[PDB]
RNA sequence: CCUGAGAAACUUGGAUUUCUAACCUGAAAAAUCACUUUCGGGGACCGUGCUUGGCGGGUAGUUUGACUGGGGCGGUCGCCUCCCAAAAUGUAACGGAGGCGCCCAAAGGUCACCUCAAGACGGUUGGAAAUCGUCUGUAGAGCGCAAAGGUAGAAGGUGGCUUGACUGCGAGACUGACACGUCGAGCAGGGAGGAAACUCGGGCUUAGUGAACCGGUGGUACCGUGUGGAAGGGCCAUCG
RNA sequence: GCGACUGUUUACCAAAAUCACAGCACUCUGCCAACACGAACAGUGGACGUAUAGGGUGUGACGCCUGCCCGGUGCCGGAAGGUCAAGUGGAGCGGUGCAAGCUGCGAAAUGAAGCCCCGGUGAACGGCGGCCGUAACUAUAACGGUCCUAAGGUAGCGAAAUUCCUUGUCGGGUAAGUUCCGACCUGCACGAAAGGCGUAACGAUCUGGGCGCUGUCUCAACGAGGGACUCGGUGAAAUUGAAUUGGCUGUAAAGAUGCGGCCUACCCGUAGCAGGACGAAAAGACCCCGUGGAGCUUUACUAUAGUCUGGCAUUGGGAU
RNA sequence: GUAGGGGAGCGUUCAGUCCGCGGAGAAGCCAUACCGGAAGGAGUGGUGGAGCCGACUGAAGUGCGGAUGCCGGCAUGAGU
RNA sequence: AACCGAACCUGGAGAUAGCUAGUUCUCCCCGAAAUGUAUUGAGGUACAGCCUCGGAUGUUGACCAUGUCCUGUAGAGCACUCACAAGGCUAAAACCUUAUGAAACUCCGAAGGGGCACGCGUUUAGUCCGGGAGUGAGGCUGCGAGAGCUAACUUCCGUAGCCGAGAGGGAAACAACCCAGACCAUCAGCUAAGGUCCCUAAAUGAUCGCUCAGUGGUUAA
RNA sequence: UGUUAUGGCGUGCCUAUUGAAGCAUGAGCCGGCGACUUAGACCUGACGUGCGAGCUUAAGUUGAAAAACGGAGGCGGAGCGAAAGCGAGUCCGAAUAGGGCGGCAUUAGUACGUCGGGCUAGACUCGAAACCAGGUGAGCUAAGCAUGACCAGGUUGAAA
RNA sequence: GAAACGAUGACUGAAUCCGCGCGGACCACCGCGCAAGGCUAAAUACUCCCAGUGACCGAUAGCGCAUAGUACCGUGAGGG
RNA sequence: UCAGGGAACUGAAACAUCUCAGUACCUGAAGGAGAAGAAAGAGAAUUCGAUUCCGUUAGUAGCGGCGAGCGAACCCGGAU
């Protein structure tokens, strides 16, 4: 049996050029007219997993994509 | 025979721990805007080459040393002199 | 944040620019009673003032 | 060619009434049937078929949290402050007390100005307390709300102008297992107050919060299944 | 005391006060009846019956009787109005192509049953209750009775198969009576077809008392028979870590033949006893736990047989 | 030194190859004071009556005291 | 059809089983955890924390001294807050002398602790990258507290040590206490705690006293 | 070597546990059967081998007491973004300041094998109570329908 | 779901060549197609039976059987 | 093999859509095979040309209480 690929993890992850794992900072949907605006902005983006929650996501996308 | 309760508490309660107190102490090395103390007043006021922000936490805003100054009490300074 | 909302209100600033842009913030109706007429940066442009849209 | 109507007709319907060849149903030499007719009765209803909404423990699948000096009852479940907490941080108990799920268009930004509680002497209503004056007066007050720290060279009280309760970012730290969370110099656009040095990306600070998912709304023109469009998604914002 | 009665029931712990019963009431049902079994427009039960019949429900001979409350719920009935689905009707909005046109969404008005709402309905589900004040230390046996929801107990009954306080209080019987009987009423928490209070008779029912008689007992004897014992014949079982398996006191996971100290004890068996070997048997059935199970209940969620209902089809003509 | 991680090995069947034994007697069974650091391994003798050891290499249905485990035989209780 | 709150047979079917049992050959090396937060979670699981193997570094670790900064406990103290003993004084409050309690009082405030620099001086660990885990029930004693009755072989935290996973001597016996960490062989020597009348190895030792009660060999006003 | 007398010393094994000689679990005894495996052309490491900026085939074809062919495909070769697209750059942005990345002060992969582990499957072995499907049962028992059988003797003494 | 397309149960129901059907709502354009009429070997599946082979088993193993669906159990299905 | 009918346990660490799975089972018809078949097609090159089967594309495109998990086709290479 071929390893499937965990649909969830297709939006919300990255595979980075050297072998890290990425994804986008959360809190950005009613949380707003907090806000500040600073959090709002800081929030949309992207950035790396702290590390130890790399091993699982790797495993969720075998093709990386 | 037996009994049945029936009271309790209405205490229990507080709140999750508040890292407080100064992070850098006196005669340490400093990166620009690594942070000194969290406090809840003025405890620690800055003196020169350190801000403060709202949380009254003191900040070294250009590197160096630290130093502490103790102006005999209630009325204290933390500082940076840069080595050399 | 909840429904019955009397006191303080979450109104949207929206600019006379025409740009499309938008704020939100809040206000207590004890006290604009009318509207809210406030001058905000317009990051279409630069720096055009909005009304309160409901 | 007609506004509005009068005859005629096609009517296409709606309701009623009624007839019968559909259909249903009983009787007679042929028991369930088929005939045939006297038929007799009913009748386009009932029945049946598809769909519409209601009722439906008759049946059917399941749900019915945890903590807990056994369980149940009562209490509790997130957040903030103090004590416990052993002078770094941290630290449990159904240990000991108390607040929060907001509020403020000024209670914010800046600029400028003002200094409190209380007692003593003397003072028209008063005469415990009101309002005035003199003397003392480091906080014995105030800070929208809890308490702790903080604060009189102001954060406290007052006024002028105001919308920084701002977009694009983020050197570097605090803090958490993670996700979170917190502080933040400095660069750009572009503004506010100030004569200016300057300060301002909310509130003296610490509670006033909800991850994803699916959806509403304003912008955007990234994808759009032969091509060009449009449905639909995507992005930033944002509401539940 | 309970049930009227004969009857009936839990094969294998309950025979009863359970069920059934004759009688009574409510209600549905006009006959292709209601109702029920069915793949079903088949067929069948009902019933080759016809409202003095048939189904469903409760009560339970007989006698005297069977009160108050229709607010909630359910049933029967009402209808001005508010109602509500498909559909009928598309004013009006967009897409595309140069366009005729094709096409995406879609508002009024209309539109069934049903709910809201009005009334009725108890031998329909049911309801017929909260309470006021006491000398002292944050308090125990005892109290007289006014009364909120639609109403707030008519009879009869009451310390009861119903009574918490409880051995209520008085009387009875007894030498002595927490039980039984009668009366009392202060019914924690009776009450009228979930029937109320009686009732002759009936009962392997339950409860108390008496007479008689008795080894039930004081208190046990003697006897018999069948085992048990002995010999010859045949010869199981549950159990079993292995055993060379004492007593006291102590220690150990807190109940010791096995550990400590001290004491006792020559080796083997037969008949006997049941204190121990936490003796045997059943991976405790109480209890907790498991995001185990299953039966059952509902105004928990969801669907659904069935069933009511509007439109389409079978489905046609006419007259107003 | 418990869970656990790591390292070097012992033994079992089958398989390829090499060596080689065996009616002057194989495997299996039985006794034993010898050998090896341990799994284990040889010597001799008794049994048996036709197959088999050692070495290197490969592949496993590969190593037991437990599971109120499974099949089987025989004990105890009892000459009860 | 000898066990019916849903018969029996076969099949789906090796249903599922966060639960209980069970898990087999040898030697050598290192060697845990029973803590944190989150969980329809509490005897289960995720991630950290701790173990091991490998590859990287290259003293970065460890202890201890020196220097420097941080702290509000022990005590103490009454200057505020709350409480409180006798008196003065006054119209009671304030105030005066005398006097005292405090987790949530503080004019003060140690010992100690924590951060940083050196290593001025000893010693061995560390950190990172990757493979494999297991553990998430802890238990006692001392000291520090709460809860509790200044009860518990009690409960919940802090801290050291031991047991857990630790054999050996001692404490009669005895996970934990005291001494002490067992590579193997020895009919060899010294010691630790604890002991030297006999059971029982070792002075019926020495000297100055005490108690005469079997105190010794378990309690108090 | 066997066997013994006497002295010293000594709390069965396993499991489960904070803690077992435990009066906690399992077990009569011995003999045999009895439990971490297989699969994929999956994922990810360690070891080894062959090629090496390249490495490799699968189905299949032919041959077959052997193996050879077979390049379809797959893996490296460039990243960055939501994507268009841009490209040693890219994305946010109006540019800056940043994230990811290339260079870097260097770095080799691929196919196979053995092993460690992951996934999916019964996935270490044994064990439910249950749930569903199709069937077998009324020779027991609960009842119905049709058809036969049976109730010594005695007492009591209703209507008419 | 923005739901094309096929497929029918109910109702309804068009063009036949300048015509018809598709190309993932929908329109134009550009492409592919000739529904409502039928048969068709070959490559593929399986293995009761037959033959060859085996790092498959040799009497608790291997089929349940060195043979037996027998004895035996069950009313029976069925087990064995 | 095709066709009419069509489960649940279980997985989602509870469950209802979902999943188990069009699997088990039941019925039907038939053969040594059967099914399927001669484009109102796939598709995007104005390319290919009956069907079935193997490899591959590919756990890609998509599906999904967007959870668990489910999962093509075209091309290309073969068998015929
Ligand atoms: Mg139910
Ligand atoms: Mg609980
Ligand atoms: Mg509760
Ligand atoms: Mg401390
Ligand atoms: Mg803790
Ligand atoms: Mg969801
Ligand atoms: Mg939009
Ligand atoms: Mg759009
Ligand atoms: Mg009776
Ligand atoms: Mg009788
Ligand atoms: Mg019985
Ligand atoms: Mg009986
Ligand atoms: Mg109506
Ligand atoms: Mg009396
Ligand atoms: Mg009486
Ligand atoms: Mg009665
Ligand atoms: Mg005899
Ligand atoms: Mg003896
Ligand atoms: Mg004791
Ligand atoms: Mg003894
Ligand atoms: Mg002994
Ligand atoms: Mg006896
Ligand atoms: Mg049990
Ligand atoms: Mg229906
Ligand atoms: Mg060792
Ligand atoms: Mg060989
Ligand atoms: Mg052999
Ligand atoms: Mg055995
Ligand atoms: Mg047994
Ligand atoms: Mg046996
Ligand atoms: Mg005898
Ligand atoms: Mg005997
Ligand atoms: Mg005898
Ligand atoms: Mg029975
Ligand atoms: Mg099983
Ligand atoms: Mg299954
Ligand atoms: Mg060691
Ligand atoms: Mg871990
Ligand atoms: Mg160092
Ligand atoms: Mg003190
Ligand atoms: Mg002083
Ligand atoms: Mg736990
Ligand atoms: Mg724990
Ligand atoms: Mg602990
Ligand atoms: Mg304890
Ligand atoms: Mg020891
Ligand atoms: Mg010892
Ligand atoms: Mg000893
Ligand atoms: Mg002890
Ligand atoms: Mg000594
Ligand atoms: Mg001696
Ligand atoms: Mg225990
Ligand atoms: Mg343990
Ligand atoms: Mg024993
Ligand atoms: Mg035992
Ligand atoms: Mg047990
Ligand atoms: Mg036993
Ligand atoms: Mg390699
Ligand atoms: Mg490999
Ligand atoms: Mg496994
Ligand atoms: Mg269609
Ligand atoms: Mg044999
Ligand atoms: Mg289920
Ligand atoms: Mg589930
Ligand atoms: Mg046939």
């Amino acid at each position: 049996p071929k390893m499937k690929t965990h649909k969830m993890a297709k939006r919300r992850i990255k595979i980075t050029g050297t072998g890290k794992v990425m994804a986008f900072k959360s809190g950005k949907r009613h949380q707003n007219t907090g806000k500040s605006g600073d959090e709002i902005r800081g929030k949309g983006k992207g950035f790396v997993l702290a590390k130890a929650e790399w091993a699982r996501m790797k495993l969720m996308l075998p093709r990386g994509k | 025979a037996h009994k049945k309760g029936v009271g309790s508490s209405k205490n229990g309660r507080d709140s999750n721990p508040k890292y407080l107190g100064v992070k850098k102490f006196g005669g340490e090395v400093v990166k620009a805007g690594n942070i000194l103390v969290r406090q809840r007043g003025t405890k620690f006021k800055a003196g020169q080459g350190v801000g403060m922000g709202r949380d009254h936490t003191l900040f070294a805003l250009s590197d160096g040393k630290v130093v502490f100054i103790n102006k005999g009490k209630g009325a204290r300074f933390i500082s940076i002199e840069a080595a050399q | 944040a909840a429904a019955g909302a009397a006191p303080r209100i979450i109104v949207k600033m929206e600019s006379s620019a025409g740009t499309g842009f938008y704020y939100t913030t809040t206000k207590n109706r004890r006290n604009t009673q009318a509207k809210l007429e406030l001058k905000k940066y317009d990051p279409v442009a630069a720096h055009v003032v909005f009304a309160a849209a409901a």
